[PDB]
RNA sequence: ACUUAUAGAUGGAUCCGCGCUGCAUUAGCUAGUUGGUAAGGUAACGGCUUACCAAGGCAACGAUGCAUAGCCGACCUGAGAGGGUGAUCGGCCACACUGGAACUGAGACACGGUCCAGACUCCUACGGGAGGCAGCAGUAGGGAAUCUUCCGCAAUGGGCGAAAGCCUGACGGAGCAACGCCGCGUGAGUGAUGAAGGUCUAUCGUAAAACUCUGUUAUUAGGGAGAACAUAUGUCACAUCUUGACGUACCUAAUCAGAAAGCCACGGCUAACUACGUGCCAGCAGCCGCGGUAAUACGUAGGUGGCAAGCGUUAUCCGGAAUUAUUGGGCGUAAAGCGCGCGUAGGCGGUUUUUUAAGUCUGAUGUGAAAGCCCACGGCUCAACCGUGGAGGGUCAUUGGAAACUGGAAAACUUGAGUGCAGAAGAGGAAAGUGGAAUUCCAUGUGUAGCGGUGAAAUGCGCGAGAUAUGGAGGAACACCAGUGGCGAAGGCGACUUUCUGGUCUGUAACUGACGCUGAUGUGCGAAAGCGUGGGGAUCAAACAGGAUUAGAUACCCUGGUAGUCCACGCCGUAAACGAUGAGUGCUAAGUGUUAGGGGGUGCCCCUUAGUGCUGCAGCUAACGCAUUAAGCACUCCGCCUGGGGAGUACGACCGCAAGGUUGAA
RNA sequence: CCUUUUAGGAGCUAGCCGUCGAAGGUGGGACAAAUGGGGGUGAAGUCGUAACAAGGUAGCCGUAUCGGAAGGUGCGGCUGGAU
RNA sequence: AAAUGACCCCGUAACUUCGGGAGAAGGGGUGCUCUUUAGGGUUAACGCCCAGAAGAGCCGCAGUGAAUAGGCCCAAGCGA
């Protein structure tokens, strides 16, 4: 339980393998950031925040689209305690030529892969969710 | 594939050994120990002629050469071609490595090469077992 | 034109820093290891010799030993990280016969110095000379090649000189090796298919001839390409009556015709064309690969694919080799997973706020040069030989504001826990053998012709064994509750009269408010045998005594037969530990067999807070298998693996009562 | 430019007591290198009779013991044993 | 037969039944005067008993100046 989000990350794609949703998951202050900034793009049925203390409970409720097909086709974290890879906000890579998105913490608040390119802010840029 | 113990403990490469280890070498007498050289060019001075019979894959007949290199060791050769140099005691230009189908021999002869010229029954080769001044 | 109070400077550097490789067949650490304390002194602090005393300073982290021992503009080169060799090219340093050397210097132990020890071809009335081309040559050479003793200051003056002048052996003048590759030149307007035809029997034949075109090789010629040198010339800006060995180049130059050796394999890939020779006689062959009577391979012969200063070979790292994995590494299976109870260092190392204000966000600045940089271009008969630098010289001369955090680090959360626990299971383990398979022994209640023996019999107990059991306690195992059940990490495992013993935890968690994960330090310990007491036979099993065999037996066969077979004490470890499954985080149908024992409960329906084995949705791996109770997807360590042998054989380092291990280039 | 210039009481380089003494010189095994039986392999007169399926005494691994490979026994995980 | 031999300080191999080998092998030091402080318990303190390093000097051909004190190394055979 040392990474409070770790498996939970790909549990999106390892829960919606056949587009399925029966998986309730635990919280963070970034499990108040992991599932809250891609609803910016209509990606979740509901994660509004975690409503408990002690980093509790949360319905994952992963929105699925109109072609029936994996909203999250595949997904990896490349940022875990035990894998610390820190880069700048300039050559943040091209996430499938920009087809994917990133949602991550920065060195000046909280941003996305829509901010690093136009704000020069960020630290351990995390993943490629698609 | 985990990187902690990777600077604690490293890995290897493959495992291969190069070609003709008792070749590319010139044996000392003053300081008695060999030279790791990989020289382009070299000589061959003769001790016998040599021939063994049992040949399966070809199943015709042809001999080879037993030429000793420097200062007391077994060094063995072969004459790949249709030319028989019924000779010995020569001073030549070495060819390094083995041609197909003879184990353990890695030492050969260039065409001409200061000892003889070659099997003079060739005129079309113009570039095989002795062939100089050939009309092209 | 002298000597000094003083200077800008020269190699350097007194020195600081990262520059500053490998050998684990080298950790119980050097006596100075820790550093303070000296008369001393080098342009230079000071264990640098000495000055005073205590080491555990070390400490399983490389102390130390220790093997090549230059680095750095260069070159082939990657897409990029740079990645290697750093030789023409070295700007910096180790180095001149030898050990030194009293010396010294505008700069020291000194490549033709200065002395005295050495073994060298040697010179000498043998005063005894001291010299060696890591400085051009050349000699005997070793030689894949491994060069001109052609000339002598003229391209820079060091030094000497108030000056006119030098030495160049610093730098220069070159046989040039077709070594680099280029500047281009050795045939033309060509030509009707054109012959006397060379693989084939129309092919390269638009072969040829005999006509013309270029200077560019060749008969000569004048050949002056660069460029500015100089007390008295008159008064460091500086200068004339002072700069042609190569000083001949650009050489248009009329210009005849002054050939550009010869190409490989000769099919198809590495790019190639067919065959007589050839009857397996010689023999083709870059991985693939060919001749035994049509080598679309070979001996040889006119050439199409590449070519004309070029033919086959020589062997070095590059992208290619994705056979390093910094970008681009397997786990059950190639060539690969823990004997595990154990487990130091630390790689990793809960939730939330966090005190941090370092760092990353990135950056004001410093903006200190580059010849050339991520570029391009200009001088040049274009190629050998030089240059504008806008790319700031790569946190370099200032430390930052974003606390979202690896970071001086205050706590709280608890249900994830451990002792409380009903206790409760199952062959988890320790329980004498009261009784019983009580055994081949035998007078025997009983007796002799059999207990018994077999692919093929002797084996084998009867010149007074027998059949099963009347005393039959005993060498011993629970034989029957015994199931695949289940304690425990794998090896296991069976009544108990029970001598003892933990955890495991099945339900939530009372206490404390992180109560930390793989675990090389240690310890280690783990199958009969191999191992430790003498018991050592209930006597079977090895050897085999021995028969017997189809053509073929000391034999799996056969009664019996000496370790062992009946063990409470030293330590272990090879096995298909074939379990060939290594352990943190959940997981997309749950049922299902169900487990002592249970969340709601009450021979009636059950869910994991649970456990196993699963048919198997679902989705991945690699052909396969896992699956609400996952090799699939996500954070993990000891790590191994990265085509095969041989290879654990030279040899080997350290444990050790023993099997022995456990190392290790070729 | 020590100044009884000889010189000397001291006292400077040269004799005398010394002072460590690198190097060579010898001193020991490690080292050594051309050299002085194991194996590794050769290239076939030779050898056992099979392993692959209840294949011919079924097919294998460590090991009391094996052993010219093949070939056969007790005992540990065994089946990768067919009926 | 000669040679080594006492005491004190350095240093010490292969092998092993871990006791050994081992005094392995190899080296070095000693006379006399003068200082310094290094001792003790026998003690009221050198009277009394010596023995411990560091320096200065003096002499000879020679300094446990006489007598008495292990010669080592390598490799085989046999029996603990």
């Amino acid at each position: 339980m040392t990474d409070p989000i770790a498996d939970m990350l790909t549990r999106v794609r390892n829960a919606n393998m056949v587009r399925h949703e029966k998986l309730e998951l635990p919280a963070s202050n970034i499990k108040k950031e992991i599932a809250e900034i891609l609803k910016s793009e209509g990606f979740i049925k509901n994660v509004e925040y975690v409503e408990d203390d002690k980093q509790g409970v949360l319905r994952l409720f992963l929105k699925y689209g109109q072609n029936d097909e994996r909203v999250i086709t595949g997904l990896k974290r490349i940022s875990k305690p035990g894998l610390r890879v820190y880069a700048k906000a300039s050559e943040m890579p091209k996430v499938l030529n920009g087809l994917g998105i990133a949602l991550v913490s920065t060195s000046e608040g909280v941003i996305t892969d829509k901010e690093a390119r136009k704000r020069n802010v960020g630290g351990e840029i995390i993943a490629y969710v698609w | 594939p985990t990187i902690n113990q990777l600077v604690r403990k490293p890995r290897q490469s493959k495992i291969k050994k190069s070609d003709s280890p008792a070749l590319n070498k010139g044996f000392n007498s003053k300081k008695k120990k060999f030279t790791d050289l990989n020289s382009p060019q070299k000589r061959g001075v003769c001790t016998r002629v040599g021939t063994m019979t049992p040949k399966k894959p070809n199943s015709a007949l042809r001999k080879y050469a037993r030429v000793r290199l420097s200062n007391n060791i077994e060094i063995n050769a072969y004459i790949p071609g249709i030319g028989h140099n019924l000779q010995e005691h020569s001073v030549v230009l070495v060819r390094g490595g083995r041609v197909k189908d003879l184990p353990g021999v890695r030492y050969h002869i260039v065409r001409g090469a200061l000892d003889t010229s070659g099997v003079d029954g060739r005129r079309q080769g113009r570039s095989l077992y002795g062939t100089k001044k050939p009309k092209n």
